[PDB]
Parts: structure tokens; sequence; C-alpha cells
DNA sequence: TTGTATTTATTGCAATTTTCGTGCCAATTTCTG
DNA sequence: CAGAAATTGGCACGAAAATTGCCTTAAATACAA
């Protein structure tokens, strides 16, 4: 802990039943100031309908959203997260969907890269937020290695 | 506020309406129960 | 021939079964044979977009029939968030005489401006219009690409830019700047209530690396594996005459032949399996692009079988490697010949031609005859038809449909 | 009319007793809508309910809103249709409740 | 709706305790079924009872 | 001694259907004079 | 402007490959006459 200057005296009821009045160069100093470090895991799992992967252009997000994911969809080192920022972008695969006049009207405006995918990325939860201090990638044997591991 | 699933919603709606009444309505904890029990080989009922 | 007796001809047709198939066959021979046996939270609601909807529907000052309209519409939204059938059908729907056609556009109009907007649009176009209704009437180029989607899509939709710009009346600066807004525009508009999870396979067969050789064995998890019940077993030496006796011969004789049957299928399909994945080893170490071009009668040469066996084992079984999971029939593949007398597999053109198409010039994409060229330079020889084929089984559009400014 | 299929499923059955008694094998067979015959839950293969089984959609009625199994009645316009391939009837999915 | 099933992730159903209860009754019941029907010797349905 | 009812052993053949790559040529795009 | 070169895919070849319905008993063995 830390050494404080204390007083035993009743201060207009702020100390009633146990409380604690503290002054505000204690805060000040940032003698009680303390650090939490809290881990969240994106998995990319084998489904039937090809694997899932872990790339930096989600179909349906802007630019903005992905402006801290680098070449390998990973957020950047030392990155201030909040709210509901995109940590790690994954994209599980869509398929065996039979072509319509509508559907190739859509695929061919907007290019196939759009279809045919989801958007499964991690992001932070509601009312968490901190500074990117760590990323670790684990990577099964014979899969290959992205540029970030 | 915790079950009744039909005054949920016209609950919410009312107080979006500016108007403070409910429509009380049946748990549907209850159900459950009575489904439960009549489960077992017992019948349990509500009559009138 | 071979004398085939009906109790053959059913441990042959066992091989040409899945997992799941087999395990359901198995529970109908395990409760007609008395002496057979085998050896061994609430939950939570979650919102969708109909669900969200509905919770904006319900807070929209409507009426009692436009409510009830409303219902009908929000029913009839997939999960793409585009309006799945005519409005004639929600009319006839409504089962009400007195309702017409207009005041169901006018509902149709409102929820079509919920959250996400763009929802329950009848088609692209709509989709696209409903969305730039609501941007600032000061923004660029807003009505240049109205124009260009409220009277020519099709032109876009075939990359038909050169006459977009005569009926448009527009230049390159324009032309580009247009379409990007509208790719900026948002296609599915009900993907971001997006809720569902994907559907796995539980393999049959596990290939693996030791020791710098490949090992392979079935998965113990889903192999089935039946057991003779013996107390009824010890019951067999003359409890009581006739029946009591001649019931339980009569069981254990078909446990034993089903048992015997259901490992003379496992061992096949592992004898089968470790042939395919030796003959092979290239794939696995190396991605696609050097799998071998092997046909059945390639596989029945080496475990000497004959190639109506193989069919029948190879059937909706899956293999998992460390790459992913295949159908343990994906690996048989045609050919086409190649310089030096040798063949190439027809799997393997299909990656070389998806490569070559997605590292070509965008201005100028690559044609079928710019495909077949540059295939027959590493000595690939490959028909400009096939090439064709190739690609439109891999549903990529054709050379005049790619290019884009 | 939809206005009054629709207002006529958030009604409140009134009472002023709770009544508890034996069930008969004919009160049973009153309360069922189907008998269950196999002990299958899900195929895995299409995520679908199996027929005839603990988790029949037959039974115990749809897995979707106003939308059949098979899929030949899929809207609101077909409510209370039994359709003829699979007997699923096209009702809310709350029924299974 | 009462008894579901534990949609856990990487695609697994885990079979409840309920549904693990009636799937034992369904499984006693057929096999009953089908001896009664095959007639077999009174012990092995004695013993099925 | 032999003739016979009993019990194993048998997981392939041979038709018949389906799919393969590649040529002909008409319809649609692109291009250079 | 416009004829020509280029591209694309439906349809048609023989050959190969993959499926599917069956010979719905022959020979070793222990027992009896
Ligand atoms: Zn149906």
């Amino acid at each position: 802990g830390q050494n404080m200057r204390v007083a035993f005296m009743p201060w207009n009821g702020y100390n009633f039943e146990d409380s604690i009045l503290v002054s505000e160069r204690v805060v000040q100093e940032d003698r009680f100031t303390t650090i939490h470090i809290q881990e969240l895991a994106c998995v990319s799992r084998d489904t039937k309908l090809g694997p899932e992967e872990i790339t930096a252009d989600i179909p349906n997000v802007g630019e903005a959203a992905l402006s801290k994911l680098d070449e390998s969809g990973i957020v950047y080192i030392g990155a201030e997260v909040t709210g509901g920022d995109i940590l790690v972008g994954k994209v599980t695969p869509k398929g065996e969907t039979q072509l319509t006049p509508e559907e190739k009207l859509l695929r061919a405006i907007f290019g196939e890269k759009a279809s045919d995918v989801k958007d499964s990325s991690l992001r932070v939860p509601n009312g968490v937020s901190g500074t990117v201090i760590d990323v670790q990638v684990f990577t099964r044997d014979g899969v290959e290695k992205d540029k970030r591991a | 506020k915790s079950d009744d699933v039909n005054g949920r919603t016209k609950m919410y709606k009312n107080i979006v309406d500016g108007n403070h009444q409910m429509e009380p309505g049946m748990p549907e904890s209850f159900n459950v129960l009575l489904k439960e029990i009549r489960s077992l080989g017992i019948n349990i009922e509500l009559e009138d | 021939q071979l004398a085939m007796t009906p109790q053959l001809q059913q441990a042959i047709r066992l091989l040409q079964l899945s997992t799941l198939e087999l395990q359901q066959e198995l529970q109908q021979a395990l409760e007609s044979n008395p002496l057979l046996e085998q050896i061994d939270y609430q939950g939570e609601t979650t919102q969708t977009l109909q669900d969200y909807l509905m919770w904006q529907v319900e807070l929209t000052p409507f009426s009692d029939t436009d409510r009830a309209i409303a219902t009908s519409i929000v029913d009839a939204v997939d999960e793409t968030g585009y309006l799945t059938v005519p409005l004639e059908d929600i009319l006839e729907s409504i089962g009400d005489e007195e309702i017409d056609i207009d005041e169901v556009e006018a509902v149709l109009k409102r929820i079509q401006r919920f959250d996400p907007v763009g929802v329950a649009a009848k088609d692209l176009r709509d989709c696209l219009l409903i969305q730039l209704s609501q941007f600032d009437k000061t923004t660029p180029w807003l009505e240049e690409a109205r124009l260009i989607i409220s009277d020519h899509l099709d032109l876009l939709a075939n990359h038909d830019f050169r006459t977009l710009m005569r009926v448009t009346r527009l230049k390159e600066d324009v032309l580009k700047e247009a379409v990007n807004l509208i790719q900026s525009l948002d296609p599915r508009p009900g993907q971001s209530i997006q809720t569902g999870e994907p559907e796995y396979v539980i393999p049959d067969v596990l290939v693996r690396k030791h020791n710098g050789h490949w090992t392979v064995e079935l998965n113990s998890d889903s192999i089935p594996r039946l057991q003779i019940n013996q107390h009824y077993a010890s019951m067999c030496n003359n409890a009581r005459n006739d029946g009591d006796s001649q019931f339980i011969r009569s069981n254990l004789q078909d446990a034993k032949w089903l048992i015997k049957s259901l490992e003379s299928r496992n061992d096949t399909l592992l004898r089968v399996s470790r042939c395919i994945v030796e003959q092979q080893q290239a794939f696995f170490e190396q991605g696609e692009e050097y799998m071998k071009p092997m046909v059945l009668a390639d596989i029945a040469q080496a475990v000497e079988m004959h190639e109506s066996t193989i069919s029948r084992v190879t059937t909706q079984k899956y293999l998992h490697s460390p790459r992913g999971i295949f159908e343990l029939k994906y690996f048989f593949s045609s050919h086409v010949n190649t310089e030096g007398g040798g063949e190439a597999s027809s799997t393997a053109i299909r990656a070389l031609v998806k490569k070559l198409i997605a590292a070509e010039n965008p201005a100028k994409p690559l044609s079928d005859s710019k495909l077949t060229s540059l295939l027959s330079e590493q000595g690939i020889m490959v028909a400009r038809r096939t090439v064709a084929k190739y690609r439109e089984s891999l549903s990529i559009p054709p050379s005049n449909q790619r290019k884009q400014l | 009319d939809l206005l009054k299929f629709l207002k006529a499923q958030t009604k409140t059955e009134e009472f002023d007793a709770i009544k508890i008694a034996l069930a008969s094998p004919d009160m049973i067979r009153s309360w069922s809508f189907g008998e269950v015959k196999k002990p299958e839950t899900i195929n895995y293969r299409t995520f679908k309910p199996e027929r005839d089984g603990l988790f029949c959609a037959r039974i115990f009625g749809p897995v979707k809103d106003y939308e059949c199994l098979c899929g030949k009645y899929k809207r609101l316009k077909h409510r209370g249709v039994i359709c003829e391939k699979c007997g699923v009837e096209v009702t809310q999915t709350k029924v299974r409740r | 709706d009462l008894r579901p099933l534990v949609p856990l992730d990487g695609g697994r159903f885990a079979t409840s305790d309920l549904n693990d209860l009636y799937r034992r009754v369904i499984n006693r019941n057929n096999r009953l079924k089908r001896l009664l029907d095959l007639a077999a010797p009174d012990i092995i349905v004695r013993n099925e009872k």
C-alpha cells in the first residue's frame, strides 16, 4: 500500500459509519492508480463449406472501421480501442446458393468478393476500453502463417 | 417486468406513448409448471 | 460369376453408407436382435432482423389495419432484407375486400425507412434509390448516380461503360466517382442484424504427419462398433427345448455375421484411405495444384480389389487433413495431356486458372485465349473450350464482364 | 380475416380455480398431437427435426414461423394449411411450447 | 421447447438429461415391441419388461 | 468303408448409364481503318 | 460508320469412366448306413 498522512476527527458526516474522506492531491499524484489487463480470443475453425479466414477486407464494413487493422487483418499494437471496435477481422464462408438473376445482378455490380462471405470478426465488448499491448497468434501445423505470425 | 410475454411489449409501448398503464396477463413460467406437472400423468387444469 | 445370396448382398450394401446412415441402420438391427448390444441449461433469446422490424412496427403510430398489413409485409422478408413476395400476395394475405393496393404501397414505403434503411425493398434498384433519397440534397454526384440507378442499371451490370457514356452523356471523371458512390451503398441492408452459426462435419478418417511420414487412422469417436450380449448367450445351453434354444441360436448366428460384416467394412475403408493418401502425398504437403490425376482403377490395383468396391466405399465419407475436410472422392479427377508425355489433373488446372485470373490487369482482363496461351507455356496443352468450361465451373464471369475503371 | 386472426392469439384465458385429478389414458391421448416412435432428435446432416422423433416437426409444430418443413407452403397467406407432403401445419413456432 | 438441446461452439448438440431419459424409454419400448412380435422366449421378455 | 445333410466361404462380373475433353458455329463485343 | 477480328457458350462427337443389378451356390466336414 501507501503511506497516507491521516487525521482522526469527524468531518461534516462524510466519514460517517466507516466512510473515508480523501483529499484531491491523492488523486493528482496517482498514488492508488492501478493497471488491469484483459485478454480476448478469436478462433477460426473449419466448416464444411470451406474454412474460415482472417482477412483485412470485410465486405460490408466501411473504410473507417478498418483504419486500425494491418494487412493481415489484426489490430495494430498501441491502438486505443473502445466500444465496438474491430480487433480481428474474421470472415466465415456462406456458399452452395443457386444463382438467380437478382443474385447475379447483385454479384455483378458489387463484385464477387462481397457475396458468399459472412462477417464473424472479433469486436471489443460493450463498456470495455484499453490499449492493445500484445497480440499472440497460434497456427496449427500445416496451415500457412500470415505476415503477422 | 419479468415474465408475461405479451405484457412486456404492451407496457413498453404504453411507456413510450406517455400512458402509464399495464394489462397484467399471465406469467409464462406457470404454463411451464402446468406442462411439467401434466407430463407426469396428472391432470391439472384451469377451470371456469 | 459369383453366387449372390441375399445375405452377402447386405454386407456389400453396407459399404456405400455414410456414418450417420450406418448408425441409423445399425439401430434397426439392434432392436430386432436381442443378443446384440452397443459397447457404450436453458438458453437465451437472440434478436433477428424480423424481431427488430417488429419492435419498430409496434412503436409506430399505425392503425389497426395498417399494423395488420405491416405484419404481413415484415413476415415476407428474408435474411438479406428483400421482400420475397409481390404486394398482390400481401393484399391477398390480408383477407379483406375493401383494402386496395394503394394502402399496401403506403405502408411499404413507411416500412422501407426503418432501421436498416432500404430494408423490405422489392429489388436492387429500389433498395439503392431508397438509400439515395435519405442523403442530404447538398451531396456531390447525387443526381448523376441517381440518374443511372433509376434508368440504366443493366449497362452497369454488364460493365457496358461505353454505352453509359453515350446514353448518360458523361465523361471519365464523373463516370468513376458516381460509380464509386454507388459502390459505397449497401447492397444487402438486412445483414447488419445477422444471427446464426455454421454447420460442421465430423470426419471419418484422420491423416496427420509424424516423423516426416503421413499417418492415417479412423476417427475413433465416430467409428461404429457392436457387441454380443453375454447374458443372453449364457442361455444357449438348453434352458428349454425347441424355441427357447433355437431362437437364441438363430439370432447369435446373425449377430456374429453382422459384427463380421461391420469389421470387414471398417478395414476396407481404412486400407482404401491409406492408399489414397499415399498416392497423393504431394497434395497434403503443398496444397492444391500439385494433385495427381488418379482414377478408381489406379486405387483398385495396389489394394487388389475390384473397381466396383472402390466405387462403393468412397461414397459420402470425409477425410480430415491439416489443410481441411474433404470428400475422399475429391481426389479422383480427370486429366489433360502435357509437354513431355505426362498428364496434368483438371483440379490443378482449375487452381492455376483461378490464380492467373486473380492476378490479371483490372483494366484489361484476360480472355480464354490469353489463358490457354499462358498455360501452354508450362506445357499444359489445354483447349480453349476446356478453359471456358473450367472458368464456368469456378463461377467466374467472362473477360468482358470483369473490366473496371 | 387477418385482423381477427392476429387479435385472437393474444387473449388471456379467464378462470377462478385450479383442479387437479388423475389422468386417464384417453385423456393423455387427447392431450397429444401424435406418437413418438423413434429416439432420434436431430438429423446432423441437414440439422432438421427427424420424423417421428423427440424433436419432430409434424407432432410438435413448425420450426419457422408460418413455414412448412419441405418448403411448399411458406408464407402467411397459407396460415392453417396442413401440407400433404409432410403433414406439417403452418403456424407460429411458439406452438412448440 | 421446454427441453431444448444445448448449442455450444463446435457444432455440438449435447443431449440434455430429459432427452436422455426419453431416449432410454423409447429404446426399451421398441425392443419390447419387436420381441413380443417375434414370440421370443419368456425369460428375455421378462427381462425386457 | 462311402453317401449325404450340414456348414462355411464369397466383398466380384458385366452390362448400362453418365461424364470427359474438344470441335462447329451462331450470337454478341470489341477494334482498327 | 462499319466491316472485321475477337470472344463466348449451346450442342454434338467418340471414348472413357463410373455406376448398378445380380448365379438367388461349390467345396470342406462330420455324421449315418
Ligand atoms: Zn411440406
